[PDB]
């Protein structure tokens, strides 16, 4: 369920 | 050489206490526009992003553009040597392989001389494109640390509904559940394009919090299925800026 | 329904400090005239006695009778999100009691919810003690509390002039007298032998009041009160050795 | 009979709070001419040496002279029984088997009796000059201390005509702080011949526990022979720390 | 040595 | 090594 900030950069 | 005088010597230390307990190292740019810091935590759940601009400071120099790779940890126990009232001096060579912290009692009849070594850190400048987001809540910054704090008591994670009359903060856990109403009007402003509904993990934002010295106000922009960005002005100097990722 | 609002809830909030260290789970008695609570310590050494009147609270509903059993780790957990300025709210609805914490600028509300449970009460009847002692509460604190530093056990001496408290240990020996604001209404005197360890859980209760009542008697448990304003009292009773 | 009634008991809390965390027993010799305690820590790194006078109790007696044996562990928990302005009494009788302190509530009709058993129980520093004699804030020492012991383990005192500078360096980094000459937050060094010695921040750091006692410290240092770390008792006497140096 | 409050119960 | 005792500094 955590999703890391990985995706967004 | 690169040398920043800063008079208001405290805000490095509220600076230094807000990342040391989330980030150990990170990569300093220092340029002309000042200091700019991104980084991720360890566990890449969050983001930490601060700019001191160099007409905050009371004396800027930069020969030439550095990328200080600073231990946030050793940098912290330095700055909590300086008094709240000292005037702190970062210095590097241009080489850029040890940094020097000089703290200057006002009296002028003490003065300290700290150094730690720097390391080689690359600026992954890699980020979070500006944009517009759907709610942005500015709200006193002591408010948001009791609301986390008290929720972190119920559950692990929040989920922060946000309106146009009211932004919302839920947790459940085993105990029973709570839920936290704020309606609009120091004080709220929310500037609602469309309703959010978010979920977080109150151990980071809890994190975020240690920031609380530095403003009496916290503005958290959200936008569905993005990061959330609690920003932090240091005022006449810039922003820290944390960003976390949502659960899903 | 069952809704009880308190202007004052600090009150709750002391009164909840007070308790949780003490005993883990107790019942609610919730009638016409307010909140009765009775219970014992896990280990039955003592007993927690706390009455909250219901012309005490700013408003007090109650259509039938309840038995409320409720966790008081977790109700103190709770009340720790209410801020010292906010109306607390209690509500059950004929196994879920719900608090509201609604703050003074009127643009912040919390709401609590917590399951409730199925709990299954004797008492210490009312004597004449033959000593009884009102004294500051932050008094009777410190001297316990510097008392256990010498001691595990303090004996109590009560005579018409003043009161003595005593312990010895391993590293030396210790007497705090008190004279006669300090007041005993002696009509025997009376020498007793208490748990400093236990006492110290009760000076939990010492916000609740600048004043507190110990009653003796031989043989029989203490009885430490305190006088909660307008309201009723927390009263904790705790069996002598002998 | 021995007995010293000292009104202002604070004190007596201060002294025993600034003893008890260095050694755990100590010899306290009970004169006509006062109270004198000179102990190492159990490992013989550092001498403290205190000095209550005669006339700084409000009443004083002592028919013979006694070697008290203290159990500092107990005493500093009965004087913590002690409220700041009580008036405290000692008392003992001549055969020394145990100590009585009383502590009268300044105003409240509330009088304490503790009483504690004694124990069977002298070599010291000559009286030297020193190359440098520092004057300095109590309390700004004891920021240095604590500061410069984040960085490392050991302190290097140097000590100039301008000013005192005090540094440490572990593997974090280096630190230096240079205080200069300027009363009670006034720093006033009298030296005669500059002075660089280095001592353990571990010590200095159980020294400082006695700041409470005087706003003012006074560091007094000559080569290769222990530091002096003096805090007067004003109206009483001193407590004054030696530690050896690392060389 | 410690009595329990049982037994003052009434 | 470094840590001198302060009993040679006795008399």
């Amino acid at each position: 369920p955590q999703k890391l900030i990985d995706g967004f950069l | 050489m690169f040398e920043a005088r800063l008079v208001q010597g405290s805000i490095l230390k509220k600076v230094l206490e807000a990342l040391k307990d989330l980030i150990n190292e990170a990569c300093w740019d220092i340029s002309s526009s000042g200091v700019n810091l991104q980084s991720m935590d360890s566990s890449h759940v969050s983001l930490v992003q601060l700019t001191l601009r160099s007409e905050g400071f009371d004396t800027y120099r930069c020969d030439r553009n550095l990328a200080m790779g600073v231990n946030l940890t050793s940098m912290s126990k330095i700055l909590k040597c300086a008094g709240n009232e000292d005037i702190i001096t970062l210095r590097a060579e241009d080489n850029a392989d040890t940094l020097a912290l000089v703290f200057e009692a006002p009296n002028q009849e003490k003065v300290s001389d700290y150094e730690m070594k720097l390391m080689d850190l690359d600026v992954e400048q890699l980020g979070i494109p500006e944009q517009e987001y759907s709610c942005v809540v500015k709200m006193p910054s002591g408010e948001f640390a009791r609301i986390c704090r008290d929720l972190s008591h119920i559950g692990d994670a929040v989920v922060i509904s946000c309106a146009k009359d009211g932004v919302k903060f839920s947790a459940s856990g085993e105990l029973g559940n709570g839920n936290i109403k704020l309606s609009q009007t120091e004080a709220v402003t929310i500037e609602m394009n469309e309703p959010v509904q978010l979920t977080f993990a109150l151990r980071y934002l809890n994190f975020f919090t240690k920031a609380t010295p530095l403003s009496s106000t916290v503005t958290l922009s959200m936008s569905a299925d993005v990061p959330l960005v609690v920003e932090y002005k240091i005022a006449d100097m810039g922003h820290l800026k944390y960003y976390l990722a949502p659960k899903i």
